[PDB]
């Protein structure tokens, strides 16, 4: 107690940032851990493996509320919120220990915390659109782990990341934003790597049709089916006369006639290219043949409600009226551009154009193998986390990494005009600012007192700026920490991540330094 | 709460105390692992997948080399004893001596880049097999029936195995890569004798049909596969209640044989005896049938029916009211019900879409079925790698001497930091010539010198140790050879795990 266990905070919170630090970064690593008798996770990201993980102290308890806060909020910098806060511990027990009230400090880390996000909103660009975030040609390119991917890897970086960045692609069901929702891209394999392409509106895997229905329709309403087809199922409804032991066999054959009425009636409202998730026989081929129809069966229905939100209006991949095969009553219709058959990965694939109610754009990439599909998965999740943080942030910060080691270059001035004991409090809040090139150092495998003492060396005075790196701060790596230009290989970062984590950190650290009690009946 | 070197060298000491019994029970020449129960009980075995499930491990590293084994096993089922020697020296020598210095890493990137260079060397020592050669394929499962040494009919029962696995190689990913067994099927029979048997066309079933339901004999019918609906029309067209009732007895049961007819004229259409239904599949959907003179089936998993359909190569029907020759029964096709034994085994052949035959095995007993059979289950492990890739790697320390030298003078060449992990993965592989001549009894220094010695000269393309000799033989002379894919996969799963337990340096609660 008292101290304590102002001292059980600290020793709990060092040994849940020793975790974390060891999963910080892609250069991160898998910690095994124990939840059941028998079952053993090993993750990283660490603020999902404290969610997997159990609590042990009040200490412990109080800080994955922190993460998790951090982790409901956004994505990014919610394993770094926790290494923060316990630099912050012990930087200032060493001062309660030498003479310095627990209220004193937590002052001078907070009015430094004000310090540090006005350095942010100082440290700030709006133009992150041909530079991109992290270096366009970067924001795939240590995510691409180059094994057959890395060596397209300006080649591909320059597809993907344009291709979802500022130009057009619909949200759910038609919301006006640029893409931060996942795309129409595709992955299939064939011939090469090289030939992996960008293409204008809808990638879709699908069977089509071939008895004389149309190839190609220019300005074509679509009906996204969910509904499947080959027979609708009747045995008496239709003709109950009898006059002959064939007139049996008349009777049952009148579930066919039925469906020829309701295909017209599909095509009455708005219809020229058929879309169905369940298969079409030839012979259901025919009912939109002779209507005049381009029926193409067995769509995937997971492109295809890519399509029936971006299609527009009320569409039966939405629908729950059902006959067998239901009939449109009244403004049933999904909209597009055109519909061009296209010869890609030599399939012959209907490759649907953009929709109206917000035209789109998707890819479809090529390679070699089926190992080709499965890097370009994460190669397609790293590009759509990219883009949705310039979406929602348009103003982002350069740099990450560049930023720790500037903004305690920044609090060092703004902790000497001070005067008194707060003085003292900005500088080891700043203590706590070098931890994070020294977390990624040791994950990179190189030396964190070096690289960090490279960074302040690049300097001419306390501002990040895309100027330069030999005289100004700007930049890292995620795999080597090197202080780099944010065009060629350095690092941005959004301006919400930062600030939500520098004030979650005093916010965790005050109440830390309140806990002078062990009080239990 | 776990941390440090202390994690990473009791991921060393697990890994290693675990390959140390298990390399004994390498080589066709071994020793047995023995297993005390605490009951008493004992267990005499080589095989490591019995071995780990066995024994008790409180390491969850030591749990992660069975995931690791469970990993080979169901992609292949054999290496897996293999796949844990080699993961121990990689971690066992390379570690200490970096993580005093504590990269981790770079020694990820370095196993990265040892992966790859086996993958080039494998092109360089492998000399293509053929596979539209049965005696080529011939000595390779005559590497493999040996390591169990049971050669009593098992010979014979490696131009069955062959017979069936070249046969049934089909399977389409785009680019039509080919690595299926489940596709063939063994024949268990109690009675007769394996050595007048033979494979038949189709995929024979042992499963569940054993008895004439189908026909005695068909030489032109074809078979019907019925997912179909076939569920009757309780009311005109209507779903209401089943007869339970003599009022409900009278009108409902001209409805309900109405649906069945229906779907009967459809199925005569293209002249069926036998018809095999499986969803949707009625007591009196069945019966109308042998009213309509085919003798109709039921109750056989869904197992049973993938391999049927694959028995002729025809599409099961999902549309209940048109059935045609190129649905179901592409071409003629041919079924054959036979005595073996006491029990009338159907045979379904003539699989039109070719080219797919099974295994025909019989013991005199079960016993002498099942004995047979494991050396058949080894068999159709090792031409299913040759349909995989149609390369034959020589065995022993020829593959690994030759690759252990070439990551020297990549590290020679590269003369980074990693140089130091690839010596010391190039030690990591010589365990199993290491192991040899302790498997044969021989000196193991002098061994691995001259092996080294023949690197110099023959560059060890077919002159590895022998672990029953206990010299460096010619692997063209003895016949010693497997294919370069259980070899790839084999070193592709021991990469995995030591990138993995680099990665441990904590282990909590």
């Amino acid at each position: 107690t008292g101290e304590t266990i102002r001292s059980q905070n600290v020793m709990a919170a060092a040994s849940i940032a020793n975790i974390v630090k060891s999963s910080l970064g892609p250069v991160g690593l898998d910690k095994m851990l124990v939840d059941d008798i028998g079952d053993v996770t090993i993750t990283n990201d660490g603020a999902t493996i404290l969610k997997l993980l159990e609590v042990e102290h009040p200490a412990a308890k109080v800080l994955c509320e922190l993460a998790d806060l951090q982790d409901k909020e956004v994505g990014d910098g919610t394993t770094s919120v926790v290494i923060i806060a316990a630099e912050l511990l012990k930087n200032a027990d060493e001062l309660v220990k030498q003479k310095i009230h627990p209220t004193s400090v937590i002052s001078g880390y907070r009015l430094a915390c004000k310090e540090a996000v006005r350095y942010i909103n100082e440290n700030l660009i709006v133009n992150t659109d041909e530079l991109g975030r992290d270096c366009l040609i970067n924001a795939a390119k240590t995510s691409m782990s180059s094994k057959i991917i890395g060596i397209n890897g300006d080649f591909f970086a320059n597809m993907v990341v344009d291709a979802v960045l500022a130009i057009k692609y619909t949200d759910i069901r038609g919301q006006p934003r640029y893409p931060v929702n996942s795309v129409n891209i595709l992955k299939a394999h064939g011939r090469s790597q090289m030939e992996s392409m960008l293409i204008s509106g809808y990638a879709l895997n699908c069977v089509v049709g071939s008895q004389g229905m149309p190839k190609r329709i220019v300005n074509a309403k679509i009906a996204c089916l969910d509904f499947s087809l080959q027979k609708t199922k009747m045995k008496l409804g239709v003709q109950v006369v009898i006059t002959d032991p064939e007139k049996l066999d008349q009777i049952r054959q009148r579930e066919s006639d039925i469906t020829k009425e309701r295909i017209q009636k599909i095509l009455a409202t708005g219809a020229n290219v058929i879309l169905t998730t369940g298969g079409i026989d030839d012979m259901c081929l025919k009912y939109f043949v002779e209507a005049g129809a381009m029926a193409v069966r067995r769509v995937l229905k997971r492109d295809l409600k890519r399509i029936a939100k971006a299609s527009g209006a009320t569409i039966l991949s939405t629908l729950a009226n059902l006959e067998g095969e239901e009939t449109f009553e009244a403004a049933m219709l999904g909209q597009a551009e055109e519909v061009v058959q296209e010869r890609i990965c030599d399939d012959e694939l209907i490759l649907i154009k953009n929709t109206k109610a917000r035209t789109s754009a998707s890819i479809i990439l090529r390679g070699a193998n089926d190992f080709m599909c499965d890097e370009m998965e994460r190669s397609l999740h790293d590009a759509l986390c990219v883009v949705k943080r310039v979406l929602e942030s348009k103003s982002v910060v350069p740099g990450g990494g560049a930023v720790e080691a500037a903004l305690s270059i920044y609090l060092e001035n703004y902790a000497t005009s001070m005067g008194s004991r707060e003085q003292l409090a900005i500088a080891e809040f700043a203590r706590s600012l070098l931890v994070i090139p020294n977390t990624l150092a040791v994950n990179a495998a190189q030396d964190s007192t070096d690289l960090v003492a490279k960074l302040r060396a690049f300097h001419n005075e306390a501002q990040v700026n895309p100027e330069r790196k030999n005289l100004k701060w700007i930049g890292l790596d995620l795999s080597n920490g090197k202080p780099r230009d944010n065009k060629q290989a350095g690092v941005f970062e959004p301006t919400i991540v930062k600030v939500k984590s520098l004030k979650f950190a005093t916010e965790a650290a005050i109440t830390i330094l309140r806990i002078d009690d062990l009080i239990k009946l | 709460r776990e941390s440090g070197r202390k994690v990473q060298s009791g991921n060393i000491n697990a890994a290693k105390t675990i390959a140390d019994i298990i390399r004994t029970c390498l080589g066709p020449k071994s020793m047995m692992k023995m297993l005390l129960d605490p009951m008493g009980g004992i267990v005499m075995t080589n095989d490591g997948n019995a071995i780990l499930r066995e024994i008790q491990v409180q390491h969850p590293a030591a749990k992660s080399m069975i995931e690791i084994s469970r990993t080979q096993d169901e992609e292949v089922g054999d290496g897996t004893t293999s796949v844990i020697i080699l993961a121990g020296e990689m971690l066992s020598v390379a570690e200490h001596f970096l993580e005093q210095q504590m990269h981790p890493t770079v020694v990820i990137s370095a196993y990265r880049k040892a992966l790859d260079d086996m993958i080039s060397t494998l092109k360089k020592i492998s000399i293509p097999v053929d596979i539209s050669d049965s005696d080529m394929m011939l000595n390779i499962i005559n590497s493999s029936i040996t390591t169990k040494a049971i050669s009593r009919w098992s010979s014979l029962a490696c131009n069955i195995a062959l017979d069936a696995v070249k046969m049934v190689q089909f399977e389409e990913n785009g680019r039509k890569e080919i690595d299926i067994k489940k596709y063939a099927r063994v024949e268990k029979i109690p009675g007769g004798i394996i050595e007048d048997s033979c494979v038949l066309r189709g995929v024979m079933i042992n499963k569940d049909v054993t008895h004439p339901r189908m026909r005695r004999y068909i030489k032109n019918p074809r078979i019907v596969l019925l997912d179909s609906s076939l569920e009757y029309k309780k009311g005109e067209s209507q779903t209401d209640i089943e007869i339970t009732r003599e009022e409900d007895f009278t009108r409902i049961l001209q409805m309900e044989e109405e649906y069945i007819q229906q779907l009967c004229e459809d199925i005569i259409q293209l002249k069926p005896d036998v018809v095999i239904t499986e969803k949707g599949i009625s007591d009196l959907a069945q019966h109308y049938l042998m009213r309509a003179n085919i003798t109709a089936i039921r109750r056989v998993r869904k197992t049973d029916n993938n391999r049927i359909a694959r028995a002729c190569g025809a599409r099961i029907v999902s549309r209940p009211e048109e059935l045609r020759e190129d649905d179901v029964g592409t071409g003629a096709g041919l079924l054959e019900i036979k005595k073996i034994g006491d029990e009338y085994f159907t045979f379904i052949t003539d699989c039109k879409d070719p080219k797919a035959c099974t295994i025909l095995l019989r013991g005199a007993s079960k016993e002498i079925l099942s004995e047979v059979e494991r050396n058949l289950q080894d068999a159709m492990q090792v031409c299913r790698n040759v349909l995989l890739d149609p390369q034959l790697v020589p065995g022993g320390g020829a593959s690994e001497m030759a690759v252990a030298h070439a990551l020297t003078e990549k590290s020679k060449a590269m003369t980074g930091v990693e140089q130091w992990p690839y010596r010391a993965v190039a030690q990591a592989l010589e365990v199993i010539p290491r192991t040899l001549i302790q498997n044969c009894g021989a000196s193991t220094i002098r061994l691995l010198t001259s092996l080294r010695a023949k690197h110099t000269q023959e560059n060890c393309e077919t002159w590895g140790v022998n672990g029953e000799t206990g010299t460096l033989v010619d692997m063209k002379e003895l016949g010693i050879w497997e294919p370069l894919a259980v070899k790839l996969q084999t070193y592709k799963t021991a990469v995995e795990t030591a990138v993995l337990l680099l990665r441990i340096d904590d282990i909590v609660s």
